[PDB]
C-alpha cells in the first residue's frame, strides 16, 4: 500500500556507452570475464560468478 | 493434514535500539540551556 | 555504376602518442612543460575520455602515463646490494606506506 | 556544536589544485 | 606504557 | 634477464642470493596460429632443471681491485631505468561501446612526459598480478606485453582536461582547440590528412613526437629513427569505391 | 594559485578596488562629464566583496525554527493554540516571519 | 531517479553558487563539433533558450565536500543535509504553498 | 551495448546517500 | 546474470558529457538534406566520402 | 564480483584504519527522513544492530 | 541528486557559477590584448 | 566414492579489519602511520576495489573508514553547554 | 631539485658526475668492456624560452581570396597572413 | 646542448 | 562597525 518510487525498468536506449567513470581495471584473476575458463591439466573450470565459493580441492 | 504455523516472536529492539532517534539528522535532538538554547547534540548521517 | 567513397588508416604495432611537452617535441626526456612551475608545485586531477568503434566482442582499453622509472644501485660493502626505486610523478610509495 | 574541520589539503609551496589566466 | 600519554613505547634511551 | 634494475647491473664480489619464479602454465608461454585454448584440448610443459649461466670478464685482479674500490664509491654510483618507463593502466571497456572516461585524483605530475594507449581485445589480455589465471584461455599473440597492437586505430577521437574543465592540447594550439581528432569521418573543413581518413593535428602530434619532423614540412623520416615498432613503419591508409 | 589569491584577484578588479578609484583621475573625470553621450560606464567593473566577519554564526540557529503547540483545545467555535517561543541568545526572531 | 556526480579537489575559492536544470536529451545541441548530425528537432533548445522548463521535476540534491562535510552546513536548515526540493511524503509538516 | 563476458561493475560506485528511497524499488508503508 | 532489478539506476558515478559531436544520443541523425546516418554502428569508422 | 570504490584527496592526519562487511539491502535502513516506505524487513538489521 | 523517472534520455545541468573577468589591455596602435580567468574553474594553462 | 573436498569458513557477528598501522598491530590508538603521514598539509586519493561472491540479492558493502571522533563538552557559566565536535580522518562541519 | 639530482633524473651528465678516474678508465676501455650503458645521463629540456603561451594556433586554415578558371588553369589567391613574432617556415 | 646535459634555448 | 560590500 504505498508507491515505488516509480521504478519501472530503467531503459538505457539512447546509448552514449559508459556514462560512468571507468576504475582501471584490478590485476588479478577472474575480475575480467564470466567465462568457462580452463585448468592447468585441461579441466574446466566455473566461471568466476558462482560454484567457487566452497573451494573444492583434492 | 495440517501442521503447525512458524514460530514468530515480535519483540523490541536489542537495547530498544532504533526507538530513538540518532544519526539521522533530520529529525535528532537537542540538549541546551532553556534560556540559552545551544545545542549538544550534533549528528552527522555516518555516526552510526 | 555510381560511386560513393571509403577509407580507413589501418596502423598497427604502433601506440598512440600525446607527448606533454609544450609544442609537442621530443625536446628531452623530462618535459618542458613536465618541469613547468605550475605541475611543480601543485598537484592536479584529470579526466579524459575516448571514442571506440563499438566492437560486439568485449573490450578493455591500455593506456600508459609517461613516467620515469629510474633506478639507483649501490654496493657498499662486499656482498652487500642497496638499491632506491622511483617514480616521480606515478611514485610507487610515499609516506602512507 | 562547532563541528570543527582541522584538515586543509594544499600543498607545499602552498597552491591548491588550481588552474592560470589564459591570455591572448 | 611510558611517557606522557600512555605513548606505546619507544623511548630506550640511547643517548649522546 | 629481462627487468631493467637487473638486466645489466654490474655486480661486484661478494655472494648473492638469486630466485626467480617461472610459469608452468602452457597457455600463456606458448603461441598458436588459431589463438586456440591449449591447455584443454592437451599440452604440457614439465621443467627439468635450472641452472645460472654467467660470463665473467677475466680482468687482471690489479685492476679489478681498483675497478671495485672506484665502483664502491657514493658518487660512482651506477644507475638504471626501464625502457618504456611508465605505468600502466588498464580500463576495461563495456563489451559493446562508444566511449569511456578515466579519472586520475589529484596527484602531483611533476616530471611527467606524455601519454601513450591503444586498445586490447580483453580475451587476450593476461592479470598477472596472480601466479594463475584459469580464466586466460586465449592462446595466439597478446598485446598487452608482446608488443603487438592491431586495434589501436578504432579509436575515433579522445579529449583531455585538468581536472574538471582544463583541457590539455592547451591554449588553444590544435585544429580542434580541445578534441584529438583521429577518426573524424565528415569533412566539410577537410580536415583528414593523407588520402585515409586521419586529421591533421593528430597526423601533426603524431610524426611529430616519434619521428619528430614537423613545422618544416613533413618528409619521410630515415630508417635510423624508424625503428619497426615506430609510427610511420606501419601507418596504411587505403581506399575502394561502393555501389 | 597563491595560497592568498588577493593579488590575483585584483588584476581584474575581481574583488578590490572601485573604478572611480583605479581609473586614472584624469579619465574619471572625462567619463563622468560625457554620461549622457557615449558613457564609458558599463565597461570597466568594480567588485561586490561581501562581508567576510561577524555577519553570520558557525555554531547553531537552523533557519526555520519549528514550535509545536503546547495547548490545544476543540471548542467548535475557535482554535486556542499556545505555542512557547523560545528566541535563544545571539538571536533575534523579526516576528514578521 | 538520480544522479550522483563528483568533481575532483578544486579551490572553490569564489565559488558563489550552482544552479541546476533538467534538459530533454533530445533537445539540447552537441555544440562542440558543428553541424551536429544528431539533432534532429527544432523546437526550442532549452539550453541556450533559457526555455527551461523540466525543473517542475527535482526531488532531492546534496552538497558534500571531502566526501564528508555537507555545506548547507552546520543544520541550517530544516532537512539539515539533503536539499529538500519536493516532498511527497508529506509528513512531518513541510510542504509551503498549497 | 551487452555487457557479456562483462566484469561486474566496471564503475566506481557512490554512497548510498542515506535517503528515502534511492534505496530499491520495493513497496513499503502502512 | 547481473540484472540490476533492485537498484536505484545510478548508482555508478557519471562524468561531464563529453561535448562533442556523436555521443549524446544513438537514434538515426539527419544530413542537410535528409540523407540520414548511423547512431553508434560501423559505416560510420568509414571515411563515406560522397 | 567487484564492486570498486573511490575517495578524493584528502589528507589522514591520524587515519586509524578500514573495517567492512557485506548487508543485503532489503535489511539495511536510511535513516534521512525517520520513515523508510521501503523497509519491508521484520527481522534482524546488520547495520544498526 | 533525486530526479522523477522521466521515460526519455534527459540531462542535468549543474552552473558552478563563478567569475569569469576578461580584461583587454591594447597598449599600442594596433594590438588588441586580453587576460581571461575564471577563479573556480578556469581552463588555462601555463 | 571419489571425494571432492570443499571447503568453507564461515565467521559471522564479526566486522573484517585492517588496522592502519606499519606493522598491522595495535601498538596505540593514534597509529603510527598516522603521525607518519606528515610532509605536512599533504593529502591522498584512496582506491579501493572489493570483491565478493556473487550473491542473488542486492547488497551493500559497508566501508568502515575509521576515524577519531572527539567531542570536548564545556559548562563555561551555568547553563550554556558549549561542545566540539572535531572528527578527523574523513572531517565534518565547516566551522574551523 | 634534490630528490632529482639524486637520481640523475635532471642534473649533472655522466661524464661530469662519476669520480674523473672512472670517467679516464671508461674512456680507457669502452672498446671491449663498454661501462657507458650502466650510468645514465640526465637529459632536461629547455624550459624557459621556447614555447609561447599568449594562444598561437599551432597550424592555421587559409581560405582563397578570389580565384579564376580558365577550363585549364585553376588560380588561388591565398593571403598568408603570418602574425608578429612568429615566423612560418614555407616548408611546412 | 648545454652541460647539465642536452636541452637547447635558454642558452643564447 | 564594518560590513555592506563594495
Amino acid at each position: 500500500m504505498s508507491g515505488s518510487m516509480e521504478g519501472n525498468a530503467v531503459s538505457f536506449k539512447g546509448g552514449v556507452f559508459s556514462p560512468y567513470l571507468t576504475t582501471r581495471l584490478p590485476a588479478w584473476a577472474g575480475v575480467r570475464q564470466n567465462v568457462m575458463g580452463s585448468n592447468v591439466d585441461g579441466r574446466p573450470v566455473a566461471p568466476a560468478n558462482s560454484a567457487t565459493l566452497t573451494y573444492a580441492t583434492v | 493434514q495440517a501442521a503447525p504455523n512458524r514460530p514468530n516472536y515480535i519483540g523490541f529492539r536489542d537495547n530498544f535500539i532504533g526507538l530513538m532517534y540518532y544519526n539521522s539528522t533530520g529529525n535528532m535532538g537537542v540538549l541546551a540551556g532553556q534560556a540559552s538554547q545551544l545545542n549538544a547534540v550534533v549528528d552527522l548521517q555516518d555516526r552510526n | 555504376v555510381p560511386s560513393l567513397t571509403q577509407k580507413k588508416f589501418l596502423c598497427d604495432r604502433t601506440m598512440w602518442r600525446i607527448p606533454f611537452s609544450s609544442n609537442f617535441m621530443s625536446m628531452g626526456a623530462l618535459t618542458d612543460l613536465g618541469q613547468n612551475m605550475l605541475y611543480a608545485n601543485s598537484a592536479h586531477a584529470l579526466d579524459m575520455t575516448f571514442e571506440v568503434d563499438p566492437m560486439d566482442e568485449p573490450t578493455l582499453l591500455y593506456v600508459l602515463f609517461e613516467v620515469f622509472d629510474v633506478v639507483r644501485i649501490h654496493q657498499p660493502h662486499r656482498g652487500v646490494i642497496e638499491a632506491v626505486y622511483l617514480r616521480t610523478p606515478f611514485s610507487a610509495g610515499n609516506a602512507t606506506t | 556544536q562547532p563541528t570543527m574541520q582541522l584538515m586543509v589539503p594544499k600543498r607545499q609551496k602552498l597552491e591548491e589544485v588550481l588552474e592560470n589566466m589564459k591570455v591572448d | 606504557a611510558s611517557l606522557a600519554p600512555r605513548h606505546g613505547s619507544r623511548p630506550f634511551m640511547g643517548t649522546w | 634477464q629481462k627487468f631493467f634494475a637487473i638486466k645489466n647491473l654490474l655486480l661486484l664480489p661478494g655472494s648473492y642470493t638469486y630466485e626467480w619464479n617461472f610459469r608452468k602454465d602452457v597457455n600463456m608461454i606458448l603461441q598458436s596460429s588459431l589463438g586456440n585454448d591449449l591447455r584443454v584440448d592437451g599440452a604440457s610443459v614439465r621443467f627439468d632443471s635450472i641452472n645460472l649461466y654467467a660470463n665473467f670478464f677475466p680482468m687482471a685482479h690489479n685492476t679489478a681491485s681498483t675497478l671495485e674500490a672506484m665502483l664502491r664509491n657514493d658518487t660512482n654510483d651506477q644507475s638504471f631505468n626501464d625502457y618504456l618507463c611508465a605505468a600502466n593502466m588498464l580500463y576495461p571497456i563495456p563489451s559493446n561501446a562508444t566511449s569511456v572516461p578515466i579519472s586520475i585524483p589529484s596527484r602531483n605530475w611533476a616530471a611527467f612526459r606524455g601519454w601513450s594507449f591503444t586498445r586490447l581485445k580483453t580475451k587476450e589480455t593476461p592479470s598477472l598480478g596472480s601466479g594463475f589465471d584459469p580464466y586466460f584461455t586465449y592462446s595466439g599473440s597478446v598485446p598487452y606485453l608482446d608488443g603487438t597492437f592491431y586495434l589501436n586505430h578504432t579509436f575515433k577521437k579522445v579529449s583531455i582536461m585538468f581536472d574538471s574543465s582544463v583541457s590539455w592540447p592547451g591554449n588553444d594550439r590544435l585544429l580542434t582547440p580541445n578534441e584529438f581528432e583521429i577518426k573524424r569521418t565528415v569533412d566539410g573543413e577537410g580536415y583528414n590528412v593523407a588520402q585515409c581518413n586521419m586529421t591533421k593535428d593528430w597526423f601533426l602530434i603524431q610524426m611529430l613526437s616519434h619521428y619528430n619532423i614537423g613545422y618544416q614540412g613533413f618528409y619521410v623520416p630515415e630508417s635510423y629513427k624508424d625503428r619497426m615498432y615506430s609510427f610511420f613503419r606501419n601507418f596504411q591508409p587505403m581506399s575502394r569505391q561502393v555501389v | 594559485a597563491t595560497p592568498s589569491m588577493m593579488p590575483q584577484w585584483s588584476y581584474m578588479h575581481i574583488a578590490g578596488q572601485d573604478a572611480s578609484e583605479y581609473l586614472s583621475p584624469g579619465l574619471v573625470q572625462f567619463a563622468r562629464a560625457t554620461d549622457t553621450y557615449f558613457s564609458l560606464g558599463n565597461k570597466f567593473r568594480n567588485p561586490t566583496v561581501a562581508p567576510t566577519h561577524d555577519v553570520t554564526t558557525d555554531r547553531s540557529q537552523r533557519l526555520t525554527l519549528r514550535f509545536v503547540p503546547v495547548d490545544r483545545e476543540d471548542t467548535a467555535y475557535s482554535y486556542k493554540v499556545r505555542f512557547t517561543l523560545a528566541v535563544g541568545d545571539n538571536r533575534v526572531l523579526d516576528m514578521a516571519s
